[PDB]
Formats: C-alpha cells, structure tokens, sequence
C-alpha cells in the first residue's frame, strides 16, 4: 500500500499508509509558508475520477499549489 | 424469551466484573525520616505486583521494603527489600520471616525493624497488586473504610447471564447482541466496559467478520479489545463506543451513530435481522457486569 | 492525527489539543471526588482551514465554503477526536468505590 | 498524476453563432473525460445557412475529423480555419477545465 | 434532540442546527457537479451551555467548568450530530453518474 509523507504523523516518523492517494499543498501567507502533507484514503477522493481535493485549487489572493500523487513519498514538493 | 433462560458453559459471552479491592490500610509520609509498604494479604499461587509514582523525577533510587504476608505460600512476579512469608523480576532482598497474620501486629511488625510505614494495603486475594512509589506530603492510622487510588488490587468476577445461541458458526458473519443493565454497583454517569474479542482456542488468529449488538439500560461507554482476530466489525450501539489502538489496526471498524435500539431479547433479535445482520449467532442478557470475554468460533 | 504528540511540540494557531487542568473542587466545586484532587482534561482550540483534519465530507465542503465566503461564520469547529479515561476515587456514603469514568481527557481534535 | 480534465461535451448542436469573436458554446453538460489523456476540443461549421457547434472529450493522439490536433496545449479555445468541401470548417483544441466553453475566433 | 424540527421552527440563540444553501458553482467553484446546482448542507452554530446536548462526559465537564470559569474561553462546540447523504449526477464522459455522497446535510447538533 502506498506510503505518503504525513506532517501530523509524529508516531510514525511522519509518514501514513493510504489505499488512495498521496497529498501536498504549499499556500502562500505574506508571513509565512505553508507546508501540508497527508494520505487520502479511497473514500475520500471524491469523484473518484477526478477527485476535487486534487483539483486545481488556487483562488484569488493565496499561491495555493495543489499536488496528488500515487508513488511512495511522492508529496516531497 | 431467550432472555429468560440460563447460559452454560458454552456460551461466546462471559460476564466478568472488575474491581479493585481493599480491605483496610493507612498513609503516610515517612520519607521525611526507605519507604515502607505493607500487604496483609487474606484468603480468597502466584500474585503479580506492580510499582509505579505519579513519577515527578520518573527514576525511583528510594530502595522500599514490602511486607508480603498471605496464609498461602505465594510467588510474587514483581513488574516493572521484599520481607516475605518466591519473588521474581521479569537489586531484590528475597528475606523469609514468620509475619503476624493480624493487620495491627502486622503494622508494628514493620515498626520494629523500620521508622514509619508510607502505607499499609489489607487485600482479599488478588493476582494483580498496583502500588505507590511517591510521598504525597499530605500525611500510619489504619482505617476500615480507607482507599487510595495509588494502593489497590485488582480482581474479576464471573457474573451470571441469561440469554441463547441462535446459530452456528456455519455463517459468514457471527454476529453477537449484548444487552448490559447495570455496570457498577454505583452509578454516577459513563462508566467503562470493556468487551475482549478473542478466537476460543487461543492459538492462530482468526479472519472473522463480527458484529456487535450492545445495548445497556446505564448509560455505559464500550471499550473493543481485539486479540487475534482481523476483519470486519460492526458496532451498533445506544451508547458511545471506544477502539483500542490495536482494533483499529487489526480490523476494519465500522461504527454506529447511537441508535434507539429496542429492549428485550426478541425486539433486539428483530432489529438486528431487519438490518443486515442475518442469522444471529447469541443474545446474551447480563443483570449487572463490566467486562465480557467474547470467544469466536471457527 | 492533532494528538497531544503534535500539538505540544508545534506552536500552531489552528486547531490543536490545548492543555487544561481541572482541580475538581476550586474549578468545578466537586467535593465528591476524593482521589485525584484534579487532572488534565484537555480541550481543543484553534479555527479549522480547508482540508485540516476534516471529520466528514460536509465539513471538508465547509471548510472549502468558508474559505471563499468567511463572512458566513457557517466553518467547521475544533472538537475531540480520541479521549481517555480517568480513574477516579469516590465514596458512597462510607464505602469508597474505585470507577473509572471514561471519556474525560482529551487526547487529540478533529474538525468537524 | 494525470487527473482527466473538464469539457464541455454536448456532441453536435445547433448555434446561432457567427459574425463574433468570442462565443460561448452555451453547452449545458460539463464532463471528466474519460480518459486522462483527452482534451476539449470544438468545432464550428456553417454549412448552407445552418451553424452547427460540436464540443467533445477527444484523444489528441488520434485525428478528429480527419485531422491531427495542433494545439491540444493551449489554454483558451482559438479556433482555426480548416478546409472541407462546400462548408465552412473550424476547429480548436485546449487543456483547461472547461475551455472549450468559450470560443475565440 | 436539536434536528432540524426543533432548531428551524423555534428560535434559539444557543446550539442548534442552521440552515445553509450551498452553491456548488458559487460558492465552491464546482463545475463538474451537473445535478443539481446547489444543495441545502445546513450547519451548526451558537454557544454551548452546561447540559445542553452534551456529547460526552468531557463535554459535560468543559460546559460545566466553562460555566464557572467563563474567561477561559474553554467551551465545547456546536457540531453535527447525525449528517444524511445528498445524491448529486455528473458526466464522465456521456455517461450521467448517480453518486450518493454521504455525510453531506446535518440534520442535528450536539455539544462536544
């Protein structure tokens, strides 16, 4: 099963075990960077087909960067 | 009514109670003159006996003395100075003394060879001993109806149960009810019960889909304790529900959303065929307990 | 998860467990419980952005609402995820009953 | 991970677009194409005195009406004019979500 | 409980269940839902006093420790109690999709 980087994972030398998908997303505050990673298990990838978690999700005002991915610690970016 | 009809021996439910006893006993803070600890065991072998403070410094270098009588020749499985009537430790003083079977001559029995006892615990007969490292400055009077959380023994009695076995284990998913009534003698509010998931035999884990009907009159809280067994379990429940680490780890945990189950024995049956959970394998009906031992079959 | 692990470690403003103490007596006025004195029962604090530990879709969909449209006030809420329970030292009347009251200590949050 | 895009996918319908630049296909489905490899593509023809907008998903390695798609990486939907007996042809290609829901000519 | 009958027909300042119209387009830039537009999540809003629909016994005491203490700002949350599935269609292709998307509309409140 797939190994993603997990920044909350402090148990598990932050990493988590997931049937779905790989997750990162950098969003850009004036004051600081911010760095997310996590698992995103099958159910939760909703339409499966193109889940919207994945999708493209930079609005106005936050340099949101939004990436999935399926290799094992993929979301290192 | 199945609910009406005794259960024998061979039945995957169990009622157990936990408690944790003591008959008498006193505290004090002697340190300020090594810290002296007393069990007066009684009359209901090998007992296990574990130390442990609130733990400030979290390293204990106080060298203590336990007292251990008992009118049984007892192995003491000390877990991580012992004046005794064998003791293991999975910088000990194994000593065999003739000790006064009376709590009081007891008591100064240690006053003899030592300043002031830290604590003096009277237990019925238990095979688990959880004790006091600490000194709370706070306060040796011996009293009947004293308690401390750091002293206490710990024992588990079966309780009586009715209830049937409906099914076989010729199905793809034992599915048990539970119907609790009173989980401790006291009642304040949500108190604990843990339900112990295990095979019968005890030796290979079992893949083995598993429901869990568990309805109580008392508001009560489920603990799932599962050993050796993986796979699906569903848990429907009136109350809240609480998953050890290795439940969730081991089994895909389905959980419920407080339902307004039914009471009684064919009400319950029914409720759990009119949803999914065909054929039902044992009702159990327990008056008062806070413990099962649930063995699957296979 | 925003367990204990995390949350003390890592000065975060969102939603995160918080420490929190309860002498039984001077913070609630319970002189029925005799041992402990009080314990640490947690609670979780903190707002909940898009995506952090969403308990269920809706509040991933809300999360995502509010962060187009924060005026609405209409976000998910800092809650507990996992609790503990506490074993405590009561009397009933003259005899004193060991009862372990479960789910009392928060050990991690969710946003839901 | 190539994740399939969005497209307006109405098949052929009629349009009373012409004499404009920009154009809005006024296609009421939006849809994740099947294949993440696919692209929006439109195409315009006015045969006689009859318009007629087509939007689809569409494999950009493989022709669309007999022809090969040039642009399957622009953004926006520019249309292109393409030569077909008595009519009059065009056709665009693009990689945005929902792209080909406004036309540029 | 605090469903929907309760919290929508009888005002109350205090947790309860709000209602809430979401538009997928609008308010959560969703172009690829196609049926329906927008739907009706509703969510949960307002203070939670001591014994108000308590979730669990640290609810109880943070309501009840609150209560006493109000500086703290140390309360339990207006959550979703119990949330029902919305059925939404959508294309793949040329191929409408009925999905039911569970956890999608709260219909009751509760004080964690």
């Amino acid at each position: 099963a797939l190994q993603c980087f997990c920044h909350l994972c402090t148990k598990d030398n932050f990493t988590c075990v997931t049937d779905g998908l790989c997750f990162v997303s950098v969003t850009e505050t004036t004051d600081k960077v911010i760095h997310n990673s996590m698992c995103i298990a099958e159910i939760d990838l909703i339409p499966r087909d193109r889940p919207f978690v994945c999708a493209p999700s930079s609005k106005t005002g936050s340099v949101t960067t939004t990436y999935c991915c399926n290799q094992d610690h993929c979301n290192k970016i | 009514p199945c609910e009406l009809l005794p259960v024998g021996v061979g039945h995957p439910v169990q009622a157990m109670l936990k408690s944790f006893t003591a008959l008498s006993g006193c505290a004090s803070r002697g340190t300020t003159s090594q810290e002296v600890h007393i069990i007066n065991l009684r009359k209901g072998a090998e007992v296990a006996l574990h130390l442990r403070p609130i733990q400030s410094l979290h390293v204990h270098q106080k060298p203590l003395v336990f007292i251990l009588n008992s009118p049984q020749p007892i192995l003491w499985k000390v877990r991580t100075i012992f004046h005794v009537v064998e003791v293991h430790f999975e910088s000990g003083e194994v000593k065999v003394e003739t000790l006064p079977h009376g709590n009081e001559h007891l008591l100064n029995w240690a006053h003899h060879r030592y300043t002031a006892v830290t604590s003096f615990s009277e237990l019925r007969m238990a095979h688990d001993i959880y004790i006091k490292v600490g000194e709370d400055p706070v306060f040796c009077k011996i009293d009947n109806k004293f308690l401390s959380l750091n002293y206490l023994a710990s024992y588990i009695e079966p309780q009586p149960s009715t209830g049937c076995v409906l099914s076989g284990p010729d199905h793809e998913q034992e599915v048990h009810i539970i119907e609790l009534q009173a989980p401790n003698s006291s009642s304040a509010f949500q108190v604990d019960v843990i339900v112990d998931l295990r095979p019968l035999d005890g030796d290979i884990p079992l893949h083995r889909d598993v429901v869990l009907l568990l309805k109580g009159e008392k508001s009560v809280n489920w603990v799932i304790k599962a050993h050796k067994v993986m796979g699906k379990l569903e848990i429907m429940t009136s109350d809240t529900v609480s998953l050890s680490e290795d439940t969730e780890r081991l089994m895909q945990v389905s959980k419920t959303v407080k339902q307004k189950l039914p009471a009684g024995s064919q009400a319950l049956i029914q409720w759990a065929e009119e949803n999914g959970f065909n054929p039902v394998t044992s009702y159990t009906n327990t008056p008062v307990a806070n413990h099962f031992n649930l063995r699957l079959r296979e | 998860a925003l367990d204990t692990n995390y949350c003390f470690r890592n000065l975060e403003e969102n939603c995160c467990v918080r420490p929190l103490y309860i002498d039984f007596e001077q913070d609630l006025g319970w002189k029925w419980v005799h041992e402990p004195k009080g314990y640490y029962a947690n609670f979780c604090s903190g707002p909940c952005p898009y995506l952090r530990s969403a308990d269920t879709t809706h509040s991933t969909v809300l999360g995502l609402y509010n962060t187009l449209n924060p005026e609405a006030s209409a976000s998910p809420c800092c809650v507990p995820q996992d609790l503990e329970p506490l074993t405590i030292l009561a009397y009933v009347g003259e005899t004193p009953k060991v009862e372990q009251l479960s789910n009392m200590v928060v050990k991690s949050c969710k946003c839901s | 991970v190539k994740f399939p895009q969005l497209c307006k996918f109405c098949d052929v319908r009629f349009s009373t677009c012409d004499n404009q630049k920009s154009c809005m296909s006024n296609c009421s489905i939006t849809s994740i194409c099947e294949k993440p490899q696919e692209v929006c593509v439109a195409v315009w023809r006015k045969n006689d005195e009859n318009i007629t907008l087509e939007t689809v998903c569409h494999d950009p390695k493989l022709p669309y009406h007999d022809f090969i798609l040039e642009d399957a990486a622009s953004p926006k939907c520019i249309m292109k004019e393409k030569k077909k007996p008595g009519e009059t042809f065009f056709m665009c290609s693009c990689s945005s979500d929902e792209c080909n829901d406004n036309i540029i000519f």
